[PDB]
């Protein structure tokens, strides 16, 4: 177990292996926001039998701390991809403070990347893999309600981000043209941008979104919203990342489409700089 | 404890479209994958794609792409996969099979029982079954040959036994080939000593469940 | 798409003795992000659909006996076995589950090695109820025979006939582990009747010569 809840030390001419997909610290994440989640039952008191009785989802920065005999260990190169040996490591006592944001496709009020675009991931040959992009600069997204709802993106911010995206991605499959299409398919949760606001789900249509095909300034997007649990109901997130699945390799050309609903990538974007060791 | 249960056989005209179905059991249906993968007659295995049962996610083939649909129903532990414009190289038998999850769909540990699928233009035609003759001599002595020759039938399968399954050792009933009128054709032979000629009578049992067709052929020499 | 080639695609073993079948594809299958390399080992037994028998290179599938072992990095695996018993027959195919589309090797058929058995050649003419039907069909059976090889060539006339029929062979015998051939020459009623002598001629390694079945039309 890892404890949930300010010190840090370098380790002079240290290397240890760090591994994205096989992390004890995100399939601890994973089960104490599912244990969290699960908290919509009512709560219980004990006077003769067992008697059944705050909508305060919004997210703080949690932290995950060492207990006596572990140690967490941090990649401090900033451009880190997350598999591989890192260089420059230190002995943390707890991880960076994470928002426990649970949405698909967009990855909101997360941390930017140090410097350009990264894709953070050592290699995205693996199709099933997710490829997590982490954007250098953000894009404002607000949400509103008066069911239905709609969202705002800034679009010359947007199909900029995009460009500099297909530009990075090519760098992994060079002499290939980058696309972008919308979801293939499944359920709502995957095929829109989805994520909890205030005691509501929204599930965004981002069609118009990726719909870019990229050969070898006062303007808006607006995207509806499906709403499912006062009139007025507001979101100002900010995008720090997207989750993206490739399509199979066709010809010259290589396909990218909005992922999510595994919720263990979206921990996996901020925990691939730590990992649990024993003292 | 752990099944993947498949839906008989289908027969398909071209341009056609099927749904085939994929029963789990006995494990976690939304903690594996379920991929589909086919395989020609007298061909190798071709993967079709994967789905996510959890959440509906799904990966195709690239020369299947824009033509196949995979879906489940989590209510049922049932698994979906439509292919539409079916052509005649589509003719195939189709398994479903139990994959992993966000590491690969990889590793095909369990797998259905499989379901022909038959794309042609023919109707169902019931065989024609003749006779193969043993010969007047065949060495005179020792071990002789006869059958029957089950000719011009649609779809697969013929099922064919001898004496009412009383004959067991020295038959073989051939694998059926698709002729150039689009219609199946096997034999059935049997290897029995020449001693036993006119001593004991000897008959084919062709049984075409497709179009009802049930045949009893007396097979004998002649002069 | 990464080709995987399996070597050899024949692979005859006397029972006991050890097997090995090797697979080559054109890309590494080691996925750096992960440290796993995705290569699995899949048999299909005759009429039986395929099933499991080693994942990630060397692991093998609940139930797989010891015998079937793994290895190999990065380009080439070997599936051996060391002891080859009577339910091991079947077709092995290599897969690689790492890029889409997952692609599987040609196959490799592992059958029982067994001393040369010549075939026992018969042929049958066409029943004179088919040919009330206006088409004659003439069969030739090989029975009992190893190895598999063997080409049946018909003759009409002695002239050496081409594309007008059709082959099929039963899978090895349980027993003797001997193959058998069908082969069917297909012709009209009216061709039929323009011809006589009517001959199949089986080429195999156990027959000295080329045997010659044939029968006259009527005579
Ligand atoms: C940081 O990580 C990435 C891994 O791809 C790469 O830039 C390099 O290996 C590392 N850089 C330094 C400064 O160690
Ligand atoms: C390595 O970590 C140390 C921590 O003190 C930091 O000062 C340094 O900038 C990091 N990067 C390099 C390139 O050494
Ligand atoms: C942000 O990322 C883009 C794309 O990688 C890059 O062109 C740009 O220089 C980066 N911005 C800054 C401030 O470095
Ligand atoms: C939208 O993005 C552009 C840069 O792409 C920026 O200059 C502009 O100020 C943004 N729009 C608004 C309304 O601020
Ligand atoms: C800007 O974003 C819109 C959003 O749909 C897109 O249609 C357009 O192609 C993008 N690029 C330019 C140069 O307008
Ligand atoms: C998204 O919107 C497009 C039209 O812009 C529509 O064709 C599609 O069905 C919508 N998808 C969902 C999931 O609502
Ligand atoms: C993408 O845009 C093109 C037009 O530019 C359109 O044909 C296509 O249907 C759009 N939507 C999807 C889902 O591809
Ligand atoms: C993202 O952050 C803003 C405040 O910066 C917050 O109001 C919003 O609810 C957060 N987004 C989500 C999806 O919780
Ligand atoms: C990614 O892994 C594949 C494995 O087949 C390898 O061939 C390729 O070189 C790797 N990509 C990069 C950019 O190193």
């Amino acid at each position: 177990t890892l404890f949930c809840a300010p010190q840090e030390m370098v380790l002079k001419n240290v290397t240890e292996n760090f591994n994205m997909w096989k992390n004890d610290m995100v399939d601890q994440m994973h089960e104490d926001v599912i244990s969290l989640w699960d908290q919509s039952l009512k709560p219980c008191v004990k006077l003769t039998g067992g008697s059944v009785i705050k909508v305060s989802f919004d997210p703080i920065p949690i932290h995950y701390c060492a207990p006596a005999g572990y140690a967490i260990l941090k990649c401090n190169n900033k451009t880190f991809t997350g598999t591989g040996p890192c260089n420059n490591v230190s002995t943390v006592q707890c991880t960076h403070g994470i928002k426990p944001v649970v949405s698909t496709q967009l990855l909101l009020n997360g941390s930017l990347a140090e410097g350009e675009i990264i894709i953070r991931s050592e290699n995205i040959t693996n199709n099933v893999k997710t490829i997590i992009v982490h954007l250098n600069e953000s894009v404002k997204i607000e949400c509103t309600r008066p069911r239905e709802a709609y969202c705002n993106i800034n679009e010359s911010k947007w199909n900029e981000t995009l460009q500099r995206v297909s530009k990075k991605l090519k760098e992994y499959f060079p002499h290939k043209n980058i696309t972008f299409q919308p979801s293939s398919g499944g359920d709502l949760e995957i095929t829109t941008h989805s994520f909890n606001c205030g005691g509501e789900f929204f599930y965004c249509n981002t069609s118009s979104l990726f719909n870019r095909t990229y050969m070898a300034s006062t303007r808006t997007i607006t995207i509806h919203c499906r709403i499912k649990q006062a009139g007025n109901i507001t979101c100002i997130s900010i995008i720090t990342g997207l989750l993206l699945t490739r399509d199979g390799g066709k010809n010259n050309t290589e396909t990218f489409r909005p992922g999510g609903g595994n919720m263990k990538d979206n921990w996996r974007s901020e925990l691939y700089k730590y990992k649990v060791v024993e003292v | 404890q752990v099944q993947l249960v498949q839906s008989g056989a289908e027969v398909k005209k071209p341009g056609a479209s099927v749904k085939l179905s994929c029963k789990a059991s006995g494990y976690g249906f939304t903690i594996y994958s379920i991929n589909w993968v086919r395989q020609a007659p007298g061909q190798g295995l071709e993967w079709m794609g994967w789905i996510n049962p959890r959440n509906g996610r799904i990966g195709y083939a690239q020369k299947f792409q824009d033509r196949v649909t995979m879906t489940r129903d989590t209510s049922t532990s049932i698994a979906y996969m439509e292919l539409g414009s079916l052509r005649y190289e589509d003719t195939a038998v189709y398994f479903c099979t139990r994959g992993q999850l966000e590491l690969t769909a990889s590793r095909f540990d369990k797998w259905g029982q499989g379901v022909p699928v038959t794309v042609s233009g023919a109707s169902t035609k019931g065989p024609s079954v003749f006779p193969l003759a043993p010969s007047s001599k065949s060495t005179s002595g020792g071990t002789a040959a006869l059958g029957c020759l089950v000719k011009d039938y649609f779809p697969e399968p013929v099922t064919v036994s001898w004496n009412s399954g009383a004959l067991t050792s020295g038959v073989h009933t051939f694998p059926a080939v698709l002729q150039s009128s689009g219609l199946y054709s096997l034999s059935s032979v049997v290897t029995v000593p020449s001693s036993s000629l006119g001593t004991q009578t000897y008959i084919c049992n062709v049984n075409h469940k497709p179009s009802n067709t049930k045949v009893d052929k007396r097979v004998e020499p002649k002069s | 798409d990464i080709v995987m080639t399996q070597s050899p695609l024949s692979l005859p073993v006397t029972p006991g003795e050890p097997a090995a079948i090797s697979c080559r594809s054109s890309q590494s299958l080691l996925d750096r992000a992960d440290g796993n390399t995705y290569l699995d080992w899949y048999l299909q037994k005759p009429g039986q659909s395929p099933q499991l028998l080693i994942y990630e290179v060397s692991n093998r599938a609940s139930g797989v006996p010891d015998r079937f072992s793994g290895s190999g990095s990065d380009t080439d695996f070997t599936l051996k076995i060391s002891r080859v018993e009577a339910e091991d027959v079947g077709v092995y195919y290599c897969m690689q589950g790492l890029e889409f589309p997952y692609s599987f090797g040609q196959g490799t058929k592992v059958e029982i090695k067994r001393t040369v058995a010549a075939p026992s050649v018969f042929i049958f003419p066409p029943s004179d109820e088919q040919l009330k039907s206006g088409t004659a069909s003439v069969v030739c059976l090989l029975n009992n025979f190893y190895p598999r090889e063997a080409k049946v060539q018909w003759k009409v006339d002695n002239a050496l006939q081409s594309g007008n029929s059709q082959e099929s062979v039963t899978e090895q015998d349980s027993k003797d582990s001997t193959y058998s051939l069908s082969s069917t020459l297909t012709l009209s009623k009216a061709d039929y009747e323009k011809h006589k002598v009517y001959a199949c001629e089986v080429t195999h390694q156990g027959l000295s010569s080329p045997v010659t079945k044939s029968f006259n039309r009527g005579e």
